[PDB]
DNA sequence: TTAAGTGGAGCTGGATGCTCTGT
DNA sequence: TCCAGCTCCACTTAA
RNA sequence: ACAGAG
């Protein structure tokens, strides 16, 4: 191979790029736009190549929010990570004091290592992502439509409109693929809007539960 | 254009390293024993498949008795050996006979649960292109070869493409799927039956059947749920957890 | 365990075939007749 | 175990590919010219097809019953010792045995000659055993080890045990109920 | 009468093919170790095979 | 394969000796020693070439002073031959002649 | 070495159309 | 006649 | 419990 590996190593690179500008983390127009002929010259081939510490993310600074909520990607090389590197992970999170991180796992990730991310710290939140999922950009496929993470401020008016509770909204696991992708968690709104068989458009909403 | 197809095609259809050998054979020496596979080069130069004798160690040595990375050899690039090994539980070091009738059924290359796949021509005048139609069920996988424009494929299963692209690519595919079943029996509904069906189906962010285990998951009252199916076991559950019943 | 294989079939897909069966009774010890009646005994559901 | 295994376009040679085989097996051990390591050759391990039972070595059709009664007398004057199935009942009455028309076998009958064994053309063959002729056909055609023995209880608790020869070929005879019938149908 | 005849046929021991250190456990555990008034095998090794 | 112990017939089991390896029975004495090469082939059967090489293929079995096709007497044609089966079929050959106004497929 | 969390396999209990018309 | 939950048991990771 | 009818 090695046509076949950088493929992935851009391919899965230029998704993280989009999720990251589409989550509202700060991504240059020359990221998003790195050409498979343009990504050779930094990183070349495989011998030269390095996949656990080079192509590593953290210039990611959540621009709106502010500058100093920061957020890592980081590609591991082993297949199944166990907990040990984990830590290894965790602690440079640690003395950097950013408090995200995404981990791109290349085949599985071993179950002791699954339930330390639900408890390592609710302040230090690390995202499983197999690579196998970013290979492909879910948020451009013709059956996703358009989501929406809506601000408390429109919640507020979803709810006066039809005069609801929360609790009577549709539902959306945290364990869907675009809920996921976004990264939002128990409690948020994502405004849908769904393309009719018309010019026209229907704009439904969920809850994360 | 077809060259294209059959590459792509080789990477998701499964191919075993029986079909690609043109012979396996024991061999039985003073020294030591083993068995060898030679594997059919012209063959794989034809069906271009990115598969040699270097890969072949790496389609075995996975499941396959805890077969050891040292006990494989790749001495040409045609030929491979497994040198047998004592399994150490409930056999017989002479486990080459089971090897035997399993070494040619290991996947060297494509994606396991595809049988098969088939190249598909269109009949307008205007164009001809090839689409590719794969019978099997891993749709995360078909969406990530190289060559497959993973943003236009599609599943027939509702399961699939809810573990693969969330709830609301499987609310579209209820949709789709009951209205392609109707329209080939000439049946027509119009759009807002099958509409209310499918949000029916997914408000609760899971894909819930119409079954009775469904409905239960969807329908609180005990007595609409002890009127359907199951109607003694409900009965007794509402009396231990003392549950009260809208009558609404 | 020749007989057996004789009345089966002396084809080589068919002695394949049958191949797994002769390699379970070696694991146990039934190798006589009296060995055989007593293994099918300690199974018999008693009337 | 590294996973981004490398390929290339050139093509193999043919006898690349064979001489890297022959190199892998044709490795002798053969030099130990020792007890041990030395082999019985009769008492070869017994492959399964009995007339196929040589799978390691120094280096079919059927036949008919006119065939098997040639080679037997111009190809080969060597005496040979056949086993031959007949009817049930042969044509004869049980001499002076006190009876019923009860079955007639070859334990009633008294020496002599007791027919005679017509080969025609088209590879025909009867045995003509009386006024009847019988139909003689190939048997089973078995493979294993047959011998045919004396047993004789000379003395009350002891006698003597004798082999006469081994025993190839089988013969069925059959009455012609063709033949019997065309007579006098029914 | 009832005809059932039964042979025992002596096989050697000398020749290759002839595991001795299997034959010397199959024959002890035959015949206990040194009684030798009714044993099947008279040698420390297994003789004979009946019919 | 199937090998058959000579006095009491049950099967054989390969082993290592201290000189060689054996086959030997399980219930009696009898051992073989593997003095020289002994193997068992298998050939199964391959995957269809038959829309493999439709369209187009990379063939190239053709030479100089090659054959011309029969038809069009012309060697505006490939030829090749292939294995159909396992390899201890004897090779067929089969060609395919393409120019223009003219398509067929010949045997 | 073993505590433990999770895969794979067998057991169990549930369900299978609507009515009249007679013996 | 077909199909979801529940429980038993091997099979790696991890200390 | 069986047969009918639509
Ligand atoms: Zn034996
Ligand atoms: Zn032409």
């Amino acid at each position: 191979d090695d046509e076949e590996e950088t493929y992935r190593l851009w391919k899965i690179r230029k998704t993280i790029m989009q999720l990251c500008h589409d989550r509202g983390y700060l991504v240059t127009q020359d990221e998003l736009d790195q050409t498979l002929e343009e990504f050779k010259a930094q990183s070349g081939d495989k011998p030269s190549e390095g996949r656990p510490r080079r192509t590593d993310l953290t210039v990611l600074v959540a621009h709106n929010d502010d500058p100093t909520d920061q957020m890592f990607v980081f590609f591991p090389e082993e297949p199944k990570v166990g907990i040990k590197t984990i830590k290894v992970y965790c602690q440079r999170m640690q003395e950097e004091n950013i408090t995200r991180a995404l981990i791109v796992v290349q085949q599985g990730m071993t179950p002791s290592a699954k339930q330390s991310l639900v408890d390592m710290a609710p302040k230090y939140i690390l995202e499983q992502f197999l690579q196998q999922e970013l290979l492909i950009n879910i948020t451009e496929h013709e059956l996703v439509p358009e989501h929406v993470v809506m601000t408390k401020e429109e919640v507020t008016e979803l709810l006066a409109r039809y005069k609801l509770r929360e609790n009577q909204l549709p539902r959306i696991q945290a364990g869907d693929p675009v809920a996921r992708y976004f990264g939002i968690k128990r409690g948020q709104v994502v405004k849908i809007i769904r393309p009719s068989e018309t010019a026209g458009r229907y704009i439904t909403y969920r809850l994360v539960q | 254009d077809a060259d294209y197809a059959r590459l792509v095609k080789g990477r998701i259809e499964k191919t075993l390293l029986g079909e690609i050998s043109e012979y396996i054979e024991e061999v039985f020496l003073p020294d030591d024993c083993f068995i060898l596979v030679k594997l059919s080069l012209e063959r794989i130069r034809l069906l271009r498949l990115e598969v040699n004798a270097e890969t072949v160690r790496y389609s075995i040595c996975t499941s396959k008795l805890r077969v050891k990375p040292g006990d494989v050899a790749v001495h040409g690039e045609a030929v491979v050996c497994v040198t047998p090994r004592e399994n150490s539980k409930s056999s017989m070091y002479y486990v080459l006979q089971f090897l035997k009738e399993d070494l040619p059924k290991v996947v060297v290359q494509g994606i396991p649960e595809v049988s098969r796949a088939v190249i598909h021509i269109d009949e307008q005048s205007g164009k001809e292109k090839y689409k590719l139609l794969v019978e099997g069920d891993n749709l995360r996988a078909v969406m990530a070869t190289h060559g497959v424009k993973g943003t236009r494929t599609t599943s027939n299963n509702t399961y699939e493409v809810e573990k693969t692209l969330g709830i609301e690519a499987a609310r579209t595919t209820i949709i789709n799927e009951i209205q392609y079943t109707m329209v080939n029996h000439g049946m027509s509904i119009d759009r807002r039956h099958v509409m209310l069906l499918s949000d029916l189906m997914t408000y609760k962010g899971e894909v819930l059947g119409i079954t009775r285990f469904g409905l239960a998951k969807m329908k609180e009252s005990v007595l609409m749920l002890a009127s359907f199916e199951k109607t003694a076991d409900h009965l007794f559950d509402a009396a231990y957890f003392g549950q009260k019943d809208s009558v609404c | 365990d020749q007989e057996i294989v004789q009345m089966i079939g002396t084809e080589e897909h068919v002695m394949a075939a049958f191949g797994p069966s002769l390699e379970e009774c070696q694991k146990a010890q039934i190798f006589t007749q009296m060995q055989a009646l007593k293994y099918i005994g300690n199974k018999v559901r008693r009337q | 175990r590294p996973e981004v295994i490398q390929s290339h376009s050139i093509f193999e040679q043919g006898p690349a590919e064979m001489m890297k085989k022959k190199g892998n097996w044709d490795k002798t051990v053969d030099v130990s010219d020792m007890g041990p390591s030395h082999i019985i050759n009769i008492k070869k391990e017994k492959r399964e097809t009995d007339e196929e039972t040589k799978q390691i070595l120094r280096m079919l059709p059927k036949d008919v019953s006119v065939a098997e009664l040639l080679r037997e007398l111009s190809l080969t004057k060597e005496e040979e010792l056949l086993f031959l199935q007949l009817p049930d009942t042969l044509p004869g009455q049980p001499p002076t045995q006190d009876i019923a028309e009860n079955a007639c076998t070859l334990a009633d009958l008294t020496e002599g000659q007791v027919g005679k064994l017509l080969i025609r053309k088209s590879g025909r063959v009867q045995l003509l055993l009386g006024k009847v002729t019988l139909d003689v056909t190939m048997g089973t055609a078995c493979s294993f080890l047959q011998e045919l023995v004396s047993v004789g209880l000379g003395d009350s608790r002891t006698g003597e045990m004798t082999v006469l020869g081994h025993v190839k070929h089988k013969l069925v005879c059959s009455p012609d109920f063709e033949s019997l019938l065309d007579h006098k149908h029914r | 009468k009832q005809q059932k005849v039964e042979l025992e046929m002596a096989i050697d021991t000398l020749n290759p093919n002839y595991c001795r250190s299997k034959g010397e456990q199959i024959a002890l555990n035959v015949d206990g170790a040194c009684a030798d008034e009714t044993s099947t095998y008279s040698s420390k090794l297994m003789d004979k095979q009946t019919f | 394969m199937l090998l058959f112990c000579p006095g009491c017939g049950n099967g054989l089991i390969v082993e290592e000796g201290q000189r060689c390896h054996r086959f030997s029975c399980n219930t009696c004495p009898y051992v073989h020693n593997i003095t020289r090469k002994v193997t068992n082939r298998k050939y199964p059967k391959l995957k269809e070439v038959d829309d493999v090489l439709g369209g187009a293929a990379a063939w190239e079995n053709v030479d100089s002073t090659a054959e011309s096709c029969p038809k069009c007497e012309h060697p505006r044609a490939y030829f090749m031959q292939l294995q159909t089966r396992s390899a201890d079929e004897p090779m067929t050959t089969f060609y395919k002649c393409c120019n223009a106004q003219c398509g067929h497929r010949w045997r």
